[PDB]
Parts: C-alpha cells; sequence; structure tokens
RNA sequence: GUGGAAGUCUGUUAGAGUUGGUGUCCUACAAUACCCUCUCGUGAUCUAUGUGUAGGGGUGAAAGGCCCAUCGAGUCCGGCA
RNA sequence: GUCGGGUGAGAACCCCGACGGCCUAAUGGAUAAGGGUUCCUCAGCACUGCUGAUCAGCUGAGGGUUAGCCGGUCCUAAGUCAUACCGCAACUCGACUAUGACGAAAUGGGAAACGGGUUAAUAUUCCCGUGCCACUAUGCAGUGAAAGUUGACGCCCUGGGGUCGAUCACGCUGGGCAUCGCCCAGUCGAACCGUCCAACUCCGUGGAAGCCGUAAUGGCAGGAAGCGGACGAACGGCGGCAUAGGGAAACGUGAUUCAACCUGGGGCCCAUGAAAAGACGAGCAUAGUGUCCGUACCGAGAACCGACACAGGUGUCCAUGGCGGCGAAAGCCAAGGCCUGUCGGGAGCAACCAACGUUAGGGAAUUCGGCAAGUUAGUCCCGUACCUUCGGAAGAAGGGAUGCCUGCUCCGGAACGGAGCAGGUCGCAGUGACUCGGAAGCUCGGACUGUCUAGUAACAACAUAGGUGACCGCAAAUCCGCAAGGACUCGUACGGUCACUGAAUCCUGCCCAGUGCAGGUAUCUGAACACCUCGUACAAGAGGACGAAGGACCUGUCAACGGCGGGGGUCUUAAGGUAGCGUAGUACCUUGCCGCAUCAGUAGCGGCUUGCAUGAAUGGAUUAACCAGAGCUUCACUGUCCCAACGUUGGGCCCGGUGAACUGUACAUUCCAGUGCGGAGUCUGGAGACACCCAGGGGGAAGCGAAGACCCUAUGGAGCUUUACUGCAGGCUGUCGCUGAGGACUCUCACUCCGGGAGGAGGACACCGAUAGCCGGGCA
RNA sequence: CGAGUGGCUUGCUACCUCGAUGUCGGUUCCCUCCAUCCUGCCCGUGCAGAAGCGGGCAAGGGUGAGGUUGUUCGCCUAUUA
RNA sequence: ACGACCGUAUAGUACGAGAGGAACUACGGUUGGUGGCCACUGGUGUACCGGUUGUUCGAGAGAGCACGUGCCGGGUAGCCA
C-alpha cells in the first residue's frame, strides 16, 4: 500500500483541539496536554530561548 | 549500533510483559495464627492460564476461599488441610520438619511463611531427604540439594499436570497461543540473521557468528549473548 | 488420531500425538468409585461423567508415573 | 454406516494479499493510479475503535524494514551568518 | 441518451411526458468517524462547476435541529491523570506504593415507547392515541432483607422451539393483457397487559439384570421406560389493546422452508475465553417530579482524508426481493436510485495508437524463456501409474454420459427436495450463453501453513515445530533506570533467560596448537590503603614487606570461533577429510569424457569424477507432501512465428466552447566535405535553396529532463567493523567510611532479608558512598 | 629476411565530455566499402571430359532457415548458385 | 525492375580404355524481388439470415440484455493473399 494518497484516507481521528487557556488548536485531546502553552502539563506557560534567534 | 532485543526487555513494554490482567491467582500457602486448625474443603479445579497447569479452588473453614497450587490427585470434596498438626495425605501443607523423609513434595517456601517458591511446576517435586532441629535437606527438581529452615511450609504430593512436554508443539500456532500467554517476545529472529549494527553476531556474507560465542560473565549488556559464561560446549567429553 | 494432520509434519511429531492422545482418550476408572467413565476436562483436568467426581492429573493422563510414587511413599 | 477433525482442499462470499503482463498511465484520475492475470480466504486469520512503546530511542517472523509522501538514526526551531 | 413540450433575453446538458438505457453488498436504505450549515426557501450569475446554464454543494438574504423512556450522562476495560510519598542540582522530569478521579455516543455493561398524523426544512423529540420506567410524597400491605441469582462472556459441530421473508394451495379486492387464460399488486393492525410452554434440572410412583434414547455422543438397581407432579422460553402462539389506526377496496385461511429471537446436546485447549455499576431477591393505590448536553444535512466516482466537485483511501448494519444455480457466484429482472464515473457537433470515420473479434495451410519454426494468447472446464458413471512419512499421490491419466417432450418408479412427513426408468423427439453443437482444471515426466531449493524490502526484490531470504548447547535454586540467571525504582513475575528448572541448527529418515568422523569461555594453581607477575626503611623539625619523593581479581602455568571444552595440507614408504601448525555427496546455485581449465534426447542440444537428465576452491547442527546425505520459487522434456493448444488481412469500440482528422505545461544567448531553408579543444545549421569551399500552411513517423539539434550514481581528488560527511589510536559506561576484585563486642574464629547492637505480630535468617559481611587494579567496540 | 596498406581487434596516450553524448547482445529500417562467397566475362593448371584448384576484371543483384548459449564469436544440422 | 536456379531437347553425344560425362542454341518451370488486380480459391465481413441457452416483456407472436455479435452455423459487396 502506497505510504502517500492511498494511506491519507484513514485520517479521521481527532487529536488536536481548540486549548481551553491559550485558544490555539494544539490541545491534544488524548494526551490532555497542549503542544503550544503546556496547558495540562505545566502551570508555568510553555515558552523556549530557541523560539528567538540567540541574541533576540 | 541499536540496542539489542535482550535490552529492549528490560524497559519492560506491553510487548514483553506477561498478560497479568487475565492471570487468576498468585498461588500462596495461606496463613495459619497457628495450631493447625485450618482445613478447607476442595470446591472446584480450574486451569491455571499463568502455568498451563491446574489450581484447586477451595473453601477453609473461616470463610476464607482460596484457589491453591494443586498437587497430583486432588479432587472436588476432599478436604486439605494446613498446619503444624496436618494429616500427612496429598494436597496438604505442612512445615518440612513435621513431614516423614522421604516423601515428594511441592512448593516449597525459600523462608518460613513466603508461601512457596520452588518446585511449583508441572508434575516436578522436591525430595525431603533429611531431617535435623536445624537444618532440612530438600532436592529440587534441577537435582540440588537444598538446605532449608525446617519451618519451612510446604504442599505434599508432586505437581499435577505432570507429563505436558511430553507432548510436541507440532506447529507453530500450537506454540503461538501458548506464548500469548506468557511475558515473552516470540518467535525468535537468529542474531546471525541480523544485521551487524543489531547484534554481535549479526552480518556478514554468509550467516556466522563473528566471534566466539562463549562470552565472559563480565560483558556489559549489549555484548552478553551467545553462550554466557559457559564452562564447556558441545556434547563430546 | 493424527489422521487430521495430513501429510504433514513428519513421523515422530504425529506419531507421538496419536500415542498421547490414544491413552488421552482411554477410559479411565475413577478413583472415587471404580466405573471406567472419566474423561479429561482440559488440561490436567479429569472428571467421572458418572458420579461427577473432578480430579487433578497428568496432563494427557489422570495418572503419571510420579503421582502413583506419592501414594506409597 | 455414523461422526465431522484440519495453521486441509476448491472458491473474485465478505475480506486480506500483490505474481506476470515488464500492458494502460508516466506535465497521470493518482507524488505508487487503472485493467486482465494471480495468492490467501477457521486461522501464527482479517478488521474498527480505544490504548501502550519516542529518536542513538521505539518497533522489527530481520528487508537496515517501519516510527504521518521524511529513516544506515524522524520532525521542528535553535546553536547558525 | 432521443423526440416533443415548459420557463427564459439566452437552453445539447434547468424542469415535465414519452421512448431508450445504467446501478443489484450497490449507483439502493440506515449510520460511525470526520466535515460544519454544505440542510430548506426566496433572489441571483461577477466567482466556483473540465463546455453552457435559466441549474447548483456557487453568491446574497432569511429560515430550520423540540426527548423521563434514542444517544450522552452512570459503570468499569487496556490504560491515563491528579495529590501524597520518594528521587533528582532542579523541574513542566522519574519508577513504586497509597488515595482520588479519568478512560467505551456505530461496536463492552445498561431502568423505561409503541402506533398513527404533521413541516419547505425536525421528529421513538412536535400533535393525537396508548403504554412504560425511576425517584419522592400520601395511604393500605409488609417485617421480611441478605444469602443467593443476575449483570457475565472462548473456539468447532449439531438438535429442537420459532417470527419475518419467500414460495405453494384456495377465496376475496383492485390492476394488466387480449386468439389462449394467464400475469401483477393487495388482502393490514404496535409497544404493552394477560395467558400458554418446549429444553434443562428436580420430586413421587414404578422396578428394567437388557432395556431406554439420539443427528451424534449417550442413560440406568448409586434405580432405565412408562405414569403423575414442581420449577421453568421466545423479539413466539393465543386474548386484550382495537366500533385505536391505516386502506380506493378486500380488509383471507391453510401449508412448507424457516433470518431474527428462545432453548438444548456433543467436541477442543502445553490456548481457559473482562470488570464494575446496576437489576432480581422485595406488594399495591393515588399524586408529584424526571433538570442538563446532542438532534439540521452529507456520509462519498461532488459535503470525510488525499492542495481539486481527485478513477486513490475510509468502519458498521440491511447476507432472506424474483429467475437461476451448490452458492451472499455469473447472467437477466424488481423495489429503490440514476442518465453528474458530466463538454459537445461532423467525416464509412484515412495513416497511426488503445482495448478487442475472426483468420486458410503449417503448429513454437517466434523468443533469453510459449512472454502474450490459447486449450481444458460444470455434474454423473467407469477407471486411475511411479512414489509415499500410508495421511497422500488423485479431479493423476484415460473412457463414456449430459437437451426437450410424454408417462412413471424409488427415498422422504413433505418441499415449488433428491436419485432413477421407459418411450417419443430436434440441432453442427444439450455444463448450448453464463459459470467453468489443460495434462504428464525429469532436476534444483526450502520440509509444510506462515513472514518480508508501504513505493522496481515474494525468493532459495525470515519464521516455524523438531534437534542442540549455555546460564540460573528465586535475596537467582537475563535485562531497564542517574536515582527513587522497574520487566521477566499472579512466574519457580516439565521454569525462563541466552544462543546455534531448522519437519521426517539415515547420520553427525578427526583436531584443545591459536582464539574464546570455564576450572585449578607450588612458583612467578600483580594496584591502592594500612604497615616497615630512607628522606623532609613536617611534606613532596625513593625503596621494602604483604598480595585480591587478573595474567604466566596446568586442565576441561568444537551441536565454541574455527581447522582437516605439502612431502615420503614425517614437516608447518592441533589434526590431515571418515559416512556421504561431487563438473555442483560449490569445478578455473570447460561446450570436461561417455550415454540419453534432437536433423542438429555451451541447455537438461544419468554415469564417470584426481573436488582451481565438496563434506557432516559453519550440519552431511536424502526425502513423501506443499510452492505466483530456478532449469529441462512430452501430449494438447494456439496469429508467438511463416505473413499478414478484414472487422469492432474509444481516440486520432474537421467544427463550436474551454484552455495549460515543458522549453527559449542570439541568428537560423540546409546538404556534402574540410577545419576547429580531436563529435559544426552558424568557421572555410562547394552544392542546393521562391514563401507560408496541414498531417506523419521521430534521423539530427552530441534534443528535453537531473550541478554523474561509475572513477579520482578533498589533511569532506556518515553508518558499520576490529587484537587501529584514545577514552567512557558496565562486570569482577582489594581497600576506606557506614562499623560494633570477645591468618584463622565466636558473638550481637548497627545494617539487610523473611514474618501480620511475636519472632526467624543473616551480620559487621552484604547493600550504599569513595577509591585502586583487571576485563571492557556495550558506547563516544 | 625486407618494404608497406588498412583502422575491424588488442594495447598505448589522456586531446574532448564528469551542471551525464543512456550499456552489451538482439531486433527493425536505410545508405555505403571491396580485401569478391555466389552470379557475368576472363587467364593459368600438376587443364582429356566431368568435378576442381589458383589468379584477373567486377560491388548489378544475392548471400537464406534452424539446435545449444544473453552472448558477439563460435560449435553443430539440413537445405543452397 | 529485374536477380538466380532446376528440368527437357542437344545427348548417353563431344572427350575418354573405361568409369564417367559436357557445351552453343531453343524450350518448360521454380525461387527471390518488383508493380498492379479480385473472374477463380481463400480470409474477413459486431450488413444480413437461421439455430439455440439464461432472463425480462403473462403465454403465443414479436423483442431487449448476456461488451460493446450471448454462443453456434452460413455468408453478399468491399478490402485483401
Ligand atoms: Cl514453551
Ligand atoms: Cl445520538
Ligand atoms: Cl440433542
Ligand atoms: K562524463
Ligand atoms: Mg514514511
Ligand atoms: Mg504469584
Ligand atoms: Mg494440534
Ligand atoms: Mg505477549
Ligand atoms: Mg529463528
Ligand atoms: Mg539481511
Ligand atoms: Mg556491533
Ligand atoms: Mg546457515
Ligand atoms: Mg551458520
Ligand atoms: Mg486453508
Ligand atoms: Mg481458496
Ligand atoms: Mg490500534
Ligand atoms: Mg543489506
Ligand atoms: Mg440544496
Ligand atoms: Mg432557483
Ligand atoms: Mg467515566
Ligand atoms: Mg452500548
Ligand atoms: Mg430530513
Ligand atoms: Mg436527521
Ligand atoms: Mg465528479
Ligand atoms: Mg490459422
Ligand atoms: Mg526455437
Ligand atoms: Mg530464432
Ligand atoms: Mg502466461
Ligand atoms: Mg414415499
Ligand atoms: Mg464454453
Ligand atoms: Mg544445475
Ligand atoms: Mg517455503
Ligand atoms: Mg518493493
Ligand atoms: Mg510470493
Ligand atoms: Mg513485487
Ligand atoms: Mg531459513
Ligand atoms: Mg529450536
Ligand atoms: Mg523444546
Ligand atoms: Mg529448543
Ligand atoms: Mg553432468
Ligand atoms: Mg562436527
Ligand atoms: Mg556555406
Ligand atoms: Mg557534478
Ligand atoms: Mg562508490
Ligand atoms: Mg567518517
Ligand atoms: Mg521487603
Ligand atoms: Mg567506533
Ligand atoms: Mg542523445
Ligand atoms: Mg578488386
Ligand atoms: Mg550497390
Ligand atoms: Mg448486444
Ligand atoms: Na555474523
Ligand atoms: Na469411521
Ligand atoms: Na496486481
Ligand atoms: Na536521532
Ligand atoms: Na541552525
Ligand atoms: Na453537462
Ligand atoms: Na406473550
Ligand atoms: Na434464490
Ligand atoms: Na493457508
Ligand atoms: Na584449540
Ligand atoms: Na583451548
Ligand atoms: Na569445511
Ligand atoms: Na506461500
Ligand atoms: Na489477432
Ligand atoms: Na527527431
Ligand atoms: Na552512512
Ligand atoms: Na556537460
Ligand atoms: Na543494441
Ligand atoms: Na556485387
Ligand atoms: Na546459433
Amino acid at each position: 500500500t502506497g505510504a502517500g494518497t492511498p494511506s491519507q484516507g484513514k485520517k479521521n481521528t481527532t487529536t488536536h483541539t481548540k486549548c481551553r487557556r491559550c485558544g490555539e488548536k494544539s490541545y491534544h485531546t488524548k494526551k490532555k496536554v497542549c503542544s503550544s502553552c503546556g496547558f495540562g502539563k505545566s502551570a508555568k506557560r510553555r515558552d523556549y530561548e530557541w523560539q528567538s534567534k540567540a541574541g533576540e | 549500533g541499536r540496542r539489542i532485543q535482550g535490552q529492549r526487555r528490560g524497559r519492560g513494554t506491553s510487548t514483553f510483559r506477561a498478560p497479568s490482567h487475565r492471570y487468576k491467582a498468585d498461588l500462596e500457602h495461606r496463613k495459619v495464627e497457628d495450631g493447625d486448625v485450618i482445613a478447607g474443603t476442595v470446591v472446584d479445579i480450574e486451569h491455571d492460564p499463568a502455568r498451563s497447569a491446574p489450581v484447586a479452588a477451595v473453601e477453609f473453614e473461616d470463610g476464607d476461599r482460596r484457589l491453591i497450587l494443586a498437587p497430583e490427585g486432588v479432587g472436588v470434596g476432599d478436604e486439605l488441610q494446613v498446619g503444624v498438626d496436618a494429616e500427612i495425605a496429598p494436597g496438604n501443607t505442612l512445615p518440612l520438619a513435621e513431614i516423614p523423609e522421604g516423601v515428594p513434595v511441592c512448593n516449597v517456601e525459600s523462608s518460613p511463611g513466603d508461601g512457596g517458591k520452588f518446585a511449583r511446576a508441572s508434575g516436578v517435586n522436591a525430595q525431603l531427604l533429611t531431617h535435623d532441629r536445624n537444618v532440612a535437606v530438600v532436592k529440587l527438581p534441577s537435582g540440588e540439594m537444598k538446605r532449608l529452615d525446617p519451618q519451612c511450609r510446604a504442599t505434599i504430593g508432586v505437581v499435577g499436570g505432570g507429563g505436558r512436554t511430553d507432548k510436541p508443539f507440532v506447529k507453530a500456532g500450537n506454540k503461538h497461543h501458548k506464548m500469548k500467554a506468557r511475558g515473552t517476545k516470540w518467535p525468535n529472529v537468529r542474531g546471525v540473521a541480523m544485521n551487524a549494527v543489531d547484534h554481535p553476531f549479526g552480518g556478514g556474507g554468509r550467516q556466522h557468528p563473528g566471534k566466539p560465542k562463549s562470552i565472559s560473565r563480565n560483558a556489559p549488556p549489549g555484548r552478553k549473548v551467545g553462550d554466557i559464561a559457559s564452562k564447556r560446549t558441545g556434547r563430546g567429553g | 488420531r493424527t489422521g487430521r494432520f495430513g501429510p504433514r509434519y513428519g513421523l515422530k511429531i504425529r506419531v507421538r500425538v496419536a500415542d498421547v492422545e490414544i491413552k488421552h482418550k482411554k477410559k479411565h476408572k475413577c478413583p472415587v468409585c471404580g466405573f471406567k467413565k472419566l474423561k479429561r476436562a482440559g488440561t490436567g483436568i479429569w472428571m467421572c461423567g458418572h458420579c461427577g467426581y473432578k480430579i487433578a492429573g497428568g496432563c494427557y493422563q489422570p495418572e503419571t508415573v510420579a503421582g502413583k510414587a506419592v501414594m506409597k511413599a
């Protein structure tokens, strides 16, 4: 079975959804964790220094 | 290279775990305050999914209902006893001290009260040889002479289901069904049939182990494969 | 017997399956009563269709060479 | 004669698979398609949904196969001009 | 699709009718996910729609989803999270143990709903009628009340009960046809309340010594049949519901086969087939309460995923519509749906191409190869070789039959079930289409079913049962973690870990020198601490004594890595190739030699065989069965070939509409020669050459496509290996701390483990922290 | 032993292309060369004839079908001017 | 746009001890190639006519579908070898 187009047909599973805390469609309803703000994993807000250039 | 299969095992992932939730009971000798008065009646005989051997359901006088590691010859209606003063008949459990030397025994405790550790598989048995006030010498199924506290409890008789190993599996499918009830990854791909990256015996233009198969006791995991600290190999001599 | 295996598996494998299962399926004499009405109910489990007595025995035989040594000793 | 076993047979039942045609297509209907042919089809079977295992780590009946068109070490951003 | 017609400024494709077709597990009906308003109405055509459009899933504006009894909700599953505890430098990190919570919308468990009617769009939700459940209140009854039952369960075979459907018979109602007398539709009516009860189990009677019974197994003096009785089923029968409802009308009665549903019997397991909430147990009247969330529509060749109105992908239920037949098969046809797998018009419609039919005579001559195509075919009777693991081989092979019509026989309760008989009779052909094996032999490989390179490899590769070796007594062996801790393990040697070989059969020789592992070890070597000597008012430092693991040394071990020659009638380096097999899928010489077979055979098979460079679990030989595996031979077959022809359908060609891409330094009508960085349309010499356009098959533009995969180069990269260099985990071992009392010893008090506790085992060891030596491609 | 011609083989060289001039063999279809295998016309003969052998001119036309092998080559069979 | 071969007469002759065995010329035919043609033979011929299986239109009659003829039998014109 082709890994491309033919394998795209079984994709009717809902995972990432609108997050209660940040509003982004990143709340993974299976994991109950937002990949954008960290809701469900961290009280503190998700954020990293690599999200911007080193000297900025 | 990559971690070898024996290393994937330890992580305890689904593939390597036993289907515990499907198991029936943790066969252990009952705890008796003392006196031995404790007796019960066999209510049924069931199949043990964790041992491919029968097991007995018992109702004890004080209302307790527990499955028991069943020796051969136990049937519905029989009355089993557990205690120092328990009669000396198959199916009963008592300390090695109260057991007459020369009698076959099973489900022997390693240390008094641990509920039984030795001789529990199909058709096996231990052999109480010597007594004493300090040491009870038992011969385990492997043939080893084990010195045990005479206070260690045991069950009279040989474990039920003897002869299971006498019949060949005949086909892959039968192994399959058994393997599905154990904490084991099956089937087994030979190391020499793998790539170098996956196993120390992997690689090569043809199949053969790279070095000799006898590996030192001190070899680290990932390398300890083949014949571990073999004192000898082959059949000759 | 082993006839269900057709021409598969080889001699030893199926000669032993037939041997084991023929003994396995033989009429067995019940320990409680004395009637030859004991049938295997499963792995190591035996029962008398006459009185219902359910016993622990060998895997393919109600009595094993070792279970017999017990009675004596 | 009865009985109805089997990783048993035939079988485009459903369903699974993918041998040949090196056919059609090859700015495609399609970033793996179409047709004919062909294999399995009560079992180590096929399948939905839920669920677990995460990157030198998984998973692998082992082909360096697979881990979202990405694999002899995924993807994203950063180190980095 | 066509002919008429409707609307409109405009009609091939928007709508009506007729005629003609397509779809039958779907192109029909109901839905899960997912989409998210795509649903309905009105108004529109700038956008989207493979052409057009008055149409629309498009544009704009409005409207639309109604629940005690359908789902959610509640329960618990694999498993997940939170808090506590502990770890970690630390945490948004981490395992265990407690507690708590979460975790199933088709498709787990589960209190209760049916029928009719209604809208443009909802509907077990609204309306009408009827029924039912739970909780609470009032009243009567009741003291019972928690034991138990249920929820609640695997795979295979099978009996009985039985509804719908389908079919048959006959009657009634309506319709169709019009030489007959046939053919089609209908003939209805729920939940619920009540009642009936087969099977199973049990009781009494009875008293079988051979009877009873089954599809089959089976049953019995431990009490068979028979007889009587208790308990006891359907989504089933029956009555009510119902001068409810529905129908234009009639508004039937019986039967067979019987999905659903109910209830039994048997067989299998080295496999044992959830749990919890809840219900029952545990009466009745009346009344009150029953909130919250979902509900439109699509569910796909246009509403989902695939950038698209994508020929791909995507779960469940309808598996009982008719004929057919073994059939959920083909073919044909209903119901229902559709003409939207959405561009048309024209040319006997050329060449050429895609699918395909038929080809005389020959019959594999084609070709690497029978690739492709063809042959055979269903059912019954007869008959069936070598070989074989006695199963099989086998549908071997081969031979015969096959329709229709008339009258019958047999099996069975019967079928609109099956098996036969006699006579008549038509065709070239009776499995008349459809469905539907070509067959046989030799050799190689792997035993077999199974697995695999999603996307050029399906194989001989992997797996497998079987054979074997290794480790370990459980405070284990093996493995994960930095730690706290963890998998194996609800396990315990008939175990489970680590490896090799790979069914069966006959077998599996010799070698322990090297390497590996393991055991032993007088002596030798062997680190640090402590100790002794020298040195230093101390210290650095030098040296000694003691000596663990390890090494030297010795031994065991090849189904451990591997080895099995040259020379002579021993030497390297331990042995010197045994049974077998052999020009091999291993044989360089090589098309070896002989034979078979063919006109001719580098092929194939058999024999020989000094084997460039076969050989025993790096398994050897051999082998029935199996195989989309490799090679060869024969019969049959045939457009593969001799050698091509004609035809069919879709294109191609012309016309309307729509309308890209690749590619482009410039110039460019070239050809023959030459030259040039040695492979020129363009330079040189000649030749030829009026321009433009259509169709064609692709000679050239070293045609287009891709900063060559080959090769080398770079003090480039990466994956992999090892007795490369250097280090790092991990294991072993000494020492110090925890750590205590009296080169060997006892004890108990820390500490560890077992025990519910009492207490038991062990014990200054072990664990842990620190350090030293050895091993250490496991990893960098 | 000596002198040459060709550019089919092999070797040598490293000029051309590594931002690619698609491989061997086969096939199909076209043109050509002559160092002529057959055919035409001739010369010599150890030329009686017949059948040959050798040589000259000559490229108009012909030079086929098969068995083994991927083979080119080559071996083999029956036809053939 | 024609190449080549076989056969007959020549002739059992010339030649030759014999065995054997020509030629010029004139004829008939074959093969390969070439161009054209379809009276003849043959192929096709989903024009057409018949037979017949399954199913549907109630039967009959007459028809649709079974891949672009359901299958089988025959086959005109044309095109062809
Ligand atoms: Cl096992
Ligand atoms: Cl719902
Ligand atoms: Cl029955
Ligand atoms: K190049
Ligand atoms: Mg991928
Ligand atoms: Mg346990
Ligand atoms: Mg079996
Ligand atoms: Mg498992
Ligand atoms: Mg294996
Ligand atoms: Mg490999
Ligand atoms: Mg390695
Ligand atoms: Mg091997
Ligand atoms: Mg090997
Ligand atoms: Mg099968
Ligand atoms: Mg099949
Ligand atoms: Mg899943
Ligand atoms: Mg590889
Ligand atoms: Mg609409
Ligand atoms: Mg409108
Ligand atoms: Mg919940
Ligand atoms: Mg449910
Ligand atoms: Mg609707
Ligand atoms: Mg709806
Ligand atoms: Mg469409
Ligand atoms: Mg022919
Ligand atoms: Mg040939
Ligand atoms: Mg040929
Ligand atoms: Mg073929
Ligand atoms: Mg009869
Ligand atoms: Mg036929
Ligand atoms: Mg061979
Ligand atoms: Mg195989
Ligand atoms: Mg592939
Ligand atoms: Mg295959
Ligand atoms: Mg393939
Ligand atoms: Mg293998
Ligand atoms: Mg094995
Ligand atoms: Mg075994
Ligand atoms: Mg084994
Ligand atoms: Mg040979
Ligand atoms: Mg050996
Ligand atoms: Mg010029
Ligand atoms: Mg380059
Ligand atoms: Mg390379
Ligand atoms: Mg490198
Ligand atoms: Mg503990
Ligand atoms: Mg390395
Ligand atoms: Mg080119
Ligand atoms: Mg010349
Ligand atoms: Mg010429
Ligand atoms: Mg037709
Ligand atoms: Na290897
Ligand atoms: Na029999
Ligand atoms: Na295919
Ligand atoms: Na990585
Ligand atoms: Na970067
Ligand atoms: Na249209
Ligand atoms: Na009823
Ligand atoms: Na039918
Ligand atoms: Na199979
Ligand atoms: Na050795
Ligand atoms: Na050795
Ligand atoms: Na060897
Ligand atoms: Na297979
Ligand atoms: Na043809
Ligand atoms: Na060209
Ligand atoms: Na690499
Ligand atoms: Na270039
Ligand atoms: Na070529
Ligand atoms: Na010539
Ligand atoms: Na040849």
